[PDB]
């Protein structure tokens, strides 16, 4: 019961890189650049009510 | 947020800590007051500057030893609000220590 | 008590400084905009905290060279409000000059 802090401080205290923060903690999507194609990968059917 | 709602939440967390710890002594009450002023702090910056903009607070303070010496403004403001909350929770928990013993 | 009122005051003062001087050049916009940003801050003590309390301003700094060396918190808050007002006026001055050139014919 003292002054609280967000959990990314203790989570990054295990030598846990911000790349690993934004990769491992959440399931991501990809996109292609540099070729003016403007395309992505296949859909993971993750949308239900959005 | 206003000063009154933040102070109500402050002694609400204080009386929850008293109900959790069952503190009777005044010398043990003071450490609970310091830990409760350490608790219940806002993380919105607009609420922190709204405590500084609301009534019941002054620019000049009594003690200057608790005032830190750094380039961080939010640390100095947090120390000033912490000192004000310790003083105010002591002044309004001196009666609450008797009220809690007279409830149960 | 909010930032929108002081933003409207600085908006009106910048429109008056454009209308009075009739400046059509983008490089000579120094003195009028800087004096409008200097004259837009309030002189009272509680009004500075009232502007800092409302939204539209943050703690993250854009330039560290504008930080004075003093022990007063109120001067640092006045400098932060002055910095946010200079950001708003130097981002809206081009649109206000476009409106001033498109207003008259």
């Amino acid at each position: 019961r003292r002054r609280k802090l967000p959990a990314t401080i203790i989570l990054r205290a295990l030598n846990y890189t911000t790349e690993q923060i934004l990769d491992l903690f959440f399931e991501k999507v990809i996109f292609e650049i540099r070729d003016n194609k403007l395309q992505m990968e296949l859909v993971p059917e993750r949308l239900r009510g959005e | 947020m206003t000063y009154n709602n933040v102070f109500d939440h402050a002694y609400e967390m204080l009386k929850e800590n008293i109900r959790y710890d069952d503190i009777r002594d005044t010398d043990d009450l003071h450490d609970a007051i310091h830990m409760a002023a350490d608790n219940a702090v806002p993380h919105y910056y607009a609420d922190i500057f709204s405590v500084m903009a609301s009534e019941g607070i002054d620019l000049e303070f009594e003690d200057s030893g608790l005032m830190p010496d750094t380039k961080d403004v939010i640390r100095i403001l947090q120390a000033r609000i912490y000192e004000q909350l310790t003083i105010d929770l002591w002044e309004d928990a001196e009666d609450l220590l008797n009220e809690y013993l007279e409830e149960v």
